[PDB]
DNA sequence: CACACACTCTCCAATTCTCTAA
DNA sequence: TTAGAGAATTGGAGAGTGTGTTTTTTTTTTTT
């Protein structure tokens, strides 16, 4: 629905303006850009991230950051688009063998203090929350796809740039392309990142009397 | 839902075995009968209320201890009424949708209900105590229509469907019915309805008390009800230890001819063997799988399953089994016959007759004046007869009821076919007044009197000498069909026509009757020879299909006609027939052939019969495949 | 496609049929007085065969009760009349 | 309307009837109502008047009564059990509704005790199926208790009529009709749970108890299931008779319906709709209506104690010299020790246990050791007092088993998890462990 | 609007009875009126205090005691055990609104209130559940043997359209199936769906075995257990290893892999929590009233107060002072500290 | 996946309704 | 009046669609 796409824009480019906007810092001494000089920097350093932090956005715009912090899973999305063309308004013209424009990880710490483990209950799922806790299991990393492109089977036409959802959540392939399951997934021509399962363990400070430490 | 919550919970409330009514209680009822009379279509009201059981709840207690309070009373009364009205009047007929007959199913299960509680005694003895003021006082408006909703609510307590999936009870077993009937006896309304039959200053009320009586005995027949002694109770605990050690040595017989009839190895074990001399359906011979005991008795459907024969197609079946009621039920039931019979039927039965001729009767009330002439002058047959109970009935005017009454219901059937069943269970109602009228004119001449040898002489000469009493049994074997008539009507009609035929031969063997009908000639072998027909003969062996299950009475006559109408008109080949043969392979092959001795030995010369017409030559076996009109002259 | 046989008159005056009919009873034989339920038996046996032959689908009983009602046919009964006697 | 007032109006009713299973019916009616007892008038109807409890369904009845009252009746109980057992039901459940304080729904069973022939396990062959039987044998496993359906209440979902006394057999089935007449569904149920009937449920292991297993052979192991009353009477090691009937159990996992799917050496059979293509194996289990041994509070005792035992007791308790009387009668084998019979008749009386007001407990058991000789009759006063008493046990210091006078802590390779085998102490509980070669225990145990 | 009754009497089942609205809305009332008018023997206004005292935590759960239930309002307590389910929604319903009378604001803090229901006399063995039993409130004892994780379980669940951006309305989870759409009103596609993960609505989920205690029966004899299900509030109730005291709804429902394992048409049982005290822990810091503490503080207020408690320690042994003194001091027990954030030190003795 | 349950959907034909001749 | 030929209505057989499918290490208690 074009509201819908009106809706997404706008956040979009309130986001855009934050990481465009944002300063630190006084007239009696100076200012720099926070976040456009950590992206300007980190892209030409090849590491494609950037920390930006709930409270900064907080100031700039309080309604964004109670959007992200309510319905983190949405406006993230929105918040690595802006990001990715901030980095590419702040850091081209781009040398040969450079031009193609990389995509963005928005990390986000706060200043707030965490919650824990057994404070975690229903009404706490899809927001932002933090946890401490100890690391006792690490995965080895694996490749999960965030772009797909199915081919059909029989007639081998095919669907490109289909967009996987984040997350250990996964994608329903279509039964119609012809078979009941027309398609087979292209090893080639999709697009995987390193995902990393870890197994959070309670603080011993944390643990109730009694009880067994839990983990997440 | 809420508003008939409160004004039902409004009426009064129940301390152990006491009921307090609240002051407008009557107001309270009257806003029921207000609802009751703003239903849907789907009866929402009466279903609520019968969910709710207000009525056992607090109608019944009101009833039994609160009579006094008149306005209240009869506001109770004329509610109970609308409550217990048949489900067939509620819908105005059985419905043939899923919702409305799910509607008419939980009205049915709540009639169940109300019947259930309404065999408390003390309903009935407030209700036979208010009669009995009522019935002293006659008069006024008012005091009729409280007669009449009186005998209204017994009408529709009687008239319920016993739902005999929970009503699943065993041969004497009490009943719902039955215990209703000793509440009845019990509170003494069972005099009051005899003071109404034998009384003639309210002879209004004979037709409502017909159908009361009537919706009282419908498990009993009176050939079994007269023979109940005081004495029966040991008599049928010998007779149920022998019924229980026959049926169990049966059951034995059975089990070792399936034994024998299967090998002693086990299922898998194998084999296979070839019969040389016989083809299968292909050019080769066939090949046999299931053990040589199997071929000793060799059958070629041993592996086959029955057809799927069409809904349309499907043959009728009896809606009801002889459950008996319970002893003291039916020792106070055949009391109430006898007092009846002495004391009411002559005056009720002209009263009923009366009531038709002034037409202001319903549409088939002659329904229950035939049902009581079965009923009660069986009874009378049965155990001492008496025709000077009974002598109102016995005149030919019932006949000529009987019989216009007969042939509209035959024709209705014919032709009105969405009721055609009910019709048929009409035609069977005055077929059985026919049957058992014939009965009592053929019991009347073995009496010691000499006038009423004369009336039975007077009887038969005019039924005998007009013809349509004698033509009826020609149109119902033609037009008898067994997907709309349940095998009790043929067994009836097969026993009416032996009956008949039987006195048709004593009268014209010992008198002239040499005319009938304008008078034409006439002789007993040509009326004989209207039977000698394929439609007759082939209900006959319908009928004869079933010769285990059938009466040794029904066993006798069948034989008897079949025999008549082959040996003496000399007409076997119209019996000769591929299924009647297999019947009687069926009949060969009994275990139980020693108990049927007439009918193995009628099998026999009518086989013995065919078997010469084939020695003749080959035809008789292609004549046998197909049923055949009066070209069977050729074969015999 | 759909070609279920139906037991009809055309099936009935068939080779199998009533011309079938007419001849299965050469080799048969009889003892006849006071031996009735014997020779029923065999009879019966005979017409059972030739009915399983005709027309396999059905139980011999239910095929009585089709036939027994198909006879009245015009077709069948022609037939019938030419089997009777000879053509 | 006519006196033709049935159309067959919503009428789905049963077009034959069982007429040995209805006349058994009727005859045991009479033989509840009408046999008697020699001491009074009609033993079962004071037996059901006991049914009107919420927690009693099970009118216990016994065979030689019933033979005594008819022997083709009991005949055709004998050789038609289970055939006639629901209608049995049926008439225990119209006899008993003359007490007028059932609820409407409540479920009764009649339950076969004192049947002349005993079976042993290895003579229930597959002729005996259905046939009332009676067998002993040693219980070695008892399952838990559940709720199994009897018969099911269910809505039909697009016409919505209820569907009562929906029976079962072993798969759980939905009706397969309507019971409204010009309904179509014959798949679409849902069963009412809280307007359903269930009965009590437990299974349990028996093998063939010591005196009939054959020689050199492995015991043979039957599973019999117990209903209603009888769901927790018998434990395992207890030498039990049941009486009941050895049914077929099918492969329930084989079966698919319209309730519920399938759930998937010997053949088996085959050809069945509900089969599918899969074969359908059977199992033989015995269903027993009755269990007892095979061997035989304050408010006990008061109901239990006949007049002679209180005149007995009455006369002991004033009986002078009780003391002496009972040292010689409980200790006759034993030549002297006069005071050591005393001490052991005071250890079998015993003290009062106490309780303080700090939810402490004082000890009421006293404790009696008896050093001596091998040579002397030490073993003799355990032997006697074990023998006398019930609930006692005799061990040595020395323990038979992991466990010993105390617990121990073993796996099971069940669950390979740790459980405790439970020690002669503990089996000794509310009661008196006599413990010979007592210098001589583990430490553990000391 | 609809009228006030007698409850006790009526031609429905009991369950049927308390569905219909009228009753419904009486047995409402009645319950609101017994929380805002119970009193205690001494006259204190029991559910003020107990109704602030969880407020003030946000516990959101209201602890309700039969036995005074009883004495208050009788044909509640006697529809209690009969109709479980019905009758504690109904009570859930009314203290929320009786909550937000006294507090207007803690709708911020919770939606949904639960009534707890504690002291239920008619308690039960474990192994002597039976099918009497079932679809009634009950009370039993027992050992925790096994907990699960306290998982999120689906209370109110909205359905995408397997084809389409609908959402499909709210369907009521049940503990017997997952309850499913079956076709999507705005375009009749069917079959598989994907749940709205951010509009549905969880709710807490631990499900825990329990069987009998050790001590109690099993005497050489294998224990009996059941399965217990803790919703919302009443998750990290208990652990295992501990002596509880539950009460629940015995409630039943089919089980194709039980049928299969016992060959008959036997049904899994699962006891519905309503509320869990511990045997060990019969009294508690969050359970003690005003009084309770008044009455403490003024005992510490005797100079007598050590010589008392030395007194009160095994008050059925002689002597042993010296003993009872050092209990006493172990008892109540020294104070924990880490000074510096680096370095802890015990405060047990 | 290729071989079985369960459901929907399509057209063939099986049986009855109505008009006509014998 | 009774029975056979042409037209109308509904049962269900068959095709298509959708769905379902011993052996090693580490611990713990008790046996010697
Ligand atoms: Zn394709
Ligand atoms: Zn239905
Ligand atoms: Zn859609």
């Amino acid at each position: 629905a074009d509201e819908g796409q009106a809706r997404k824009s706008q956040l979009q480019r309130r986001f855009k303006e934050f990481l465009r906007q944002y300063r630190v810092g006084t007239d009696r001494t100076g200012f720099t850009f926070k976040y456009r000089d950590e992206l300007k920097r980190h892209y030409n350093l090849g590491e494609y991230w950037i920390e930006v932090e709930m409270e900064d956005l907080a100031s700039f715009d309080e309604d964004l950051a109670d959007y992200l912090y309510k319905q983190p899973a949405e406006h993230l999305q929105l918040l690595e688009e802006a990001a990715k063309e901030v980095a590419d308004e702040v850091t081209r013209p781009r040398p040969s063998g450079e031009e193609v424009l990389q995509d963005i990880q928005v990390m986000l710490k706060s200043d707030a203090s965490p919650s824990s483990i057994r404070s975690l209950k229903s009404d706490m799922m899809s927001h932002l929350v933090k946890i401490p806790g100890i690391i006792i299991a690490a995965s080895a990393v694996r490749a999960k796809a965030t772009r797909i492109s199915i081919q059909c089977r029989s007639c081998r036409n095919t669907l490109t740039n289909i967009a996987m959802r984040p997350g250990l959540e996964g994608y329903a392939l279509p039964r119609k392309c012809c078979p009941l399951d027309p398609y087979f997934i292209m090893p080639d021509k999709c697009k995987c990142v390193d995902f990393q399962t870890l197994k959070l363990q309670e603080l011993p400070d944390a643990v109730p009397h009694g009880e067994m430490p839990r983990h997440m | 839902n809420c508003e008939l919550l409160a004004t039902c919970s409004a009426l009064g409330y129940l301390e152990g075995d006491t009921y307090h009514k609240e002051p407008d209680c009557l107001e309270s009822v009257k806003d029921l009968i207000r609802y009751l009379r703003h239903e849907d279509e789907t009866r929402d009201v009466r279903q609520q209320l019968g969910a709710a059981q207000i009525l056992q709840s607090d109608l019944l207690p009101i009833l039994t201890q609160h009579h006094q309070d008149k306005p209240l009373f009869d506001a109770v009364i004329r509610l109970m009424v609308n409550l217990t009205q048949p489900a067939l009047l509620c819908f105005g007929n059985l419905p043939k949708e899923p919702s409305f007959r799910h509607h008419f199913l939980q009205v049915l299960t709540y009639l169940q209900a109300y019947k259930e509680a309404f065999a408390s005694e003390k309903a009935f003895g407030v209700l036979s105590e208010t009669l009995y003021e009522l019935l002293q006082l006659g008069r006024q408006e008012e005091d009729n229509l409280l007669i009449e909703r009186i005998l209204l609510l017994v009408r529709n307590i009687l008239h319920v469907p016993a739902d005999l999936d929970q009503e699943k009870k065993i041969d004497d077993d009490a009943s719902a019915h039955d215990q209703l009937l000793w509440a009845i006896h019990l509170s003494g309304l069972d005099d009051l309805l005899l003071f109404l039959a034998s009384s003639s200053a309210e002879e209004q009320w004979s037709l409502h008390v017909l159908e009361i009586v009537s919706l009282m005995f419908r498990d009993q027949n009176p050939e079994q009800l007269a023979g109940v002694g005081q004495g029966r109770l040991a008599q049928e605990r010998s007779a149920d230890f022998a019924e229980l050690e026959v049926l169990r040595q049966r059951e034995m017989a059975e089990k070792k001819t399936r034994a024998l009839q299967r090998g002693n190895r086990h299922s898998r074990f194998g084999g296979s063997y070839i019969v040389q001399g016989l083809k299968s359906i292909g050019e080769r011979d066939l090949i046999f799988h299931k053990g040589l005991h199997n071929l000793r008795n060799y059958s070629s459907d041993l592996g086959k399953q029955p057809k799927k024969v069409p809904k349309r197609r499907q043959a009728a079946r009896e809606l009801s089994i002889q459950r008996r009621s319970a002893l003291n039920v039916r020792l106070f039931l055949r009391d109430f016959c006898s007092e009846f019979l002495e004391n009411c039927y002559n005056r009720l039965m002209g009263s009923v007759k009366d009531h038709l001729l002034r037409e202001k009767a319903q549409q088939h009330d002659e329904t229950y004046y035939m049902w009581a002439l079965a009923f009660f002058m069986a009874f009378n047959r049965a155990a001492s007869f008496r025709p000077g109970l009974v002598s109102e009935t016995l005149s030919v005017r019932t006949f000529h009821f009987i019989e216009q009454n007969l042939t509209n219901y035959y024709e209705m059937m014919l032709t009105d076919r969405k009721e055609a069943a009910s019709w048929a269970r009409r035609m069977h109602l005055a077929l059985k007044a026919y049957q058992e009228l014939l009965a009592t004119v053929n019991e009347m001449d073995i009496s010691p009197d000499e006038a009423v040898r004369e009336s039975s002489r007077i009887i038969k000469n005019n039924i005998f000498y007009v013809m349509e009493y004698r033509e009826l049994f020609l149109a119902l074997f033609r037009k008898f069909d067994e997907r709309c008539q349940p095998r009790s009507f043929l067994r009836d009609l097969v026993e009416t026509t032996h009956l008949f035929l039987k006195m048709l031969e004593r009268f014209c063997r010992s008198r002239g009757n040499l005319v009938v009908q304008s008078e034409k000639e006439f002789n007993f072998l040509d009326y004989l020879k209207r039977f000698a027909c394929s439609t007759v003969v082939r209900a006959y062996v319908l009928l004869l299909r079933s010769y285990q299950q059938n009466s040794a009475h029904t066993n006798h006559c069948i034989v008897k006609m079949l025999h008549r109408l082959a040996h003496d008109l000399k007409m076997e080949a119209l019996l000769f027939q591929l299924s009647v043969f297999c019947l009687f392979n069926r009949l060969l092959s009994d275990p139980a052939a020693g108990a049927y001795k007439e009918l193995v030995t009628f099998a026999k010369y009518i086989l013995g019969k065919f078997f010469a017409l084939a020695a003749v030559n080959q035809k008789a076996f292609v004549e046998l495949l197909f049923w055949k009109n009066t070209a069977v002259v050729r074969e015999m | 496609k759909r070609n279920i046989p139906k037991l009809d008159a055309q099936r009935l005056i068939s080779e199998r049929g009533l011309p079938a009919l007419r001849h299965v009873f050469d080799k048969a034989k009889f003892k006849g007085k006071g031996h009735e339920a014997e020779d029923l038996k065999m009879l019966i046996r005979h017409m059972e065969h030739w009915a399983h032959r005709l027309f396999p689908k059905l139980q011999f009983e239910d095929f009585i009760d089709r036939v027994e009602y198909l006879g009245s046919k015009k077709e069948v009964q022609t037939c019938l009349k030419r089997i009777r006697l000879d053509l | 309307l006519a006196a033709a007032a049935e159309p067959g109006a919503g009428s789905q009713h049963l077009e034959v009837r069982d007429e040995v299973a209805e006349k058994c019916q009727k005859l045991f009616l009479d033989f509840l109502e009408e046999f008697q007892s020699s001491d009074g008038e009609i033993k079962y109807l004071q037996l059901a008047e006991e049914l009107i409890r919420p927690e009693r369904n099970t009118l216990v009845v016994s065979f030689v009564d019933l033979e005594q009252f008819n022997q083709q009746l009991s005949t055709t109980i004998q050789e038609e059990f289970y055939r006639v057992y629901p209608y049995l039901c049926r008439a225990l459940k119209t006899f008993v509704k003359d007490r007028k304080e059932i609820p409407l729904a409540k479920d009764f069973y009649v339950a076969f005790q004192d049947l002349p022939t005993r079976h042993k396990i290895r003579e229930l062959t597959s002729s005996r199926i259905g046939l009332l039987t009676r067998i002993s044998g040693q219980v070695v496993r008892t399952h838990p208790v559940h709720p199994e359906l009897v018969s099911g209440t269910f809505l039909c979902l697009d016409c919505q009529t209820v569907i009562r006394d929906v029976e079962q057999q072993f798969k759980y089935t939905q009706p397969n009709i309507c019971r409204n007449p010009v309904c179509a569904n014959r798949r679409r149920f849902l069963l009412d749970t809280n307007k359903s009937r269930f009965v009590d449920f437990q299974k349990v292991r028996i093998q063939e108890t010591q005196a009939e297993l054959p020689r050199g052979s492995i015991p043979r192991s039957l599973e019999v299931i117990l209903r209603a009353e009888a769901v927790e009477s018998a434990q395992a090691g207890d030498k039990c008779d049941f009486t009941g009937t050895l049914i077929v159990v099918p492969d329930v996992s084989k079966l698919s319906t319209p309730g519920a799917r399938a759930e998937t050496e010997t053949e088996g059979i085959r050809g069945l709709r509900a089969l599918g293509v899969r074969d359908l194996s059977y199992r033989l289990v015995f269903l027993a209506c009755c269990v007892a041994p095979t061997n035989p509070t304050a408010e006990s005792i008061k109901n239990q104690m006949t007049v002679k035992e209180w005149e007995k007791v009455f006369e002991m308790s004033q009986d002078k010299n009780l003391y002496h009387n009972l040292c010689t009668s409980l200790f006759p084998t034993i030549h002297g020790n006069d005071e050591v019979k005393r001490g052991v008749l005071l250890m079998l009386f015993g003290g009062v246990p106490k309780t303080t007001g700090e939810g402490t407990s004082l000890r009421g058991d006293i404790n009696v050791c008896i050093v001596g000789d091998p040579s002397t009759a030490k073993s003799q006063f355990l032997k006697h007092v074990e023998e006398f008493s019930p609930r006692a046990v005799y061990t040595s210091g020395k323990a038979s088993s992991a466990a010993g006078l105390t617990a121990a802590v073993v796996r099971d390779e069940e669950s390979h998890e740790f459980v405790i085998e439970a020690g002669a102490l503990m089996l000794a509980d509310n009661g008196v462990c006599c413990i010979d070669e007592f210098d001589k225990m583990d430490v553990r145990d000391q | 609007e609809s009228i006030e009754n007698l409850e006790d009497l009526k031609g429905h089942s009991v369950r049927e009875w308390v569905s219909m609205a009228g009753p419904r809305l009486e047995i409402h009332h009645r319950f609101k009126n017994f929380l805002r008018t119970h009193v205690d023997s001494h006259g204190h206004n029991v559910f003020k205090e107990r109704i602030s005292d969880m407020c003030k935590e946000n516990r959101e759960s209201l602890v309700v005691n039969y036995e005074d239930l009883a004495a208050r309002e009788h044909v509640l307590a006697y529809f209690l055990p009969e109709a479980p389910a019905e009758l504690l929604q109904i009570f859930d319903e009314a203290a929320l609104e009786v909550v937000l009378a006294m507090y207007p604001k803690y709708d911020r803090i919770t939606n949904h209130i639960h009534v707890r229901i504690s002291h239920l006399p008619l308690v039960e063995e474990l192994r002597s559940l039976r099918q009497l039993h079932l679809n009634q409130l009950i009370r039993t004892s027992g050992v925790v043997t096994s907990c699960t994780g306290v998982l999120p379980q689906l209370s109110m669940v909205k359905y995408n359209c397997n084809k389409c951006n609908f959402v499909l309305g709210p369907f009521c989870q049940s503990q017997n199936q997952e309850v499913k759409p079956g076709s999507c009103p705005e375009c009749q596609s069917a079959g598989p769906f994907e749940v709205n993960m951010e509009e549905t609505i969880y709710q807490n989920y631990q499900r825990i075995r329990i069987q009998e205690s050790p001590g109690k029966v099993a005497a050489g004899r294998l224990p009996r257990s059941k399965d217990a299900i803790l919703l919302a509030d009443l998750v990290d109730s208990c652990k295992p290893g501990d002596e509880i005291e539950l009460t629940g709804i015995y409630h039943n429902n089919y089980d194709g892999s039980l049928n299969t394992a016992n060959g008959f048409p036997v049904f899994a049982t699962v006891i519905l929590a309503n509320h869990v005290a511990k045997k060990d822990n019969k009294v508690a810091v969050g359970e003690l009233t005003d009084e309770d503490v008044k009455m403490i503080t003024s005992l510490s207020k005797d100079q007598q107060i050590g010589e008392k408690i030395f007194a009160s320690i095994a008050p059925s042994i002689y002597g042993h002072e010296d003993i009872k003194r050092g209990l006493a001091l172990a008892l109540f027990g020294g104070e924990p500290k880490n000074p510096g954030g680096k370095h802890k030190v015990r405060g047990d003795i």
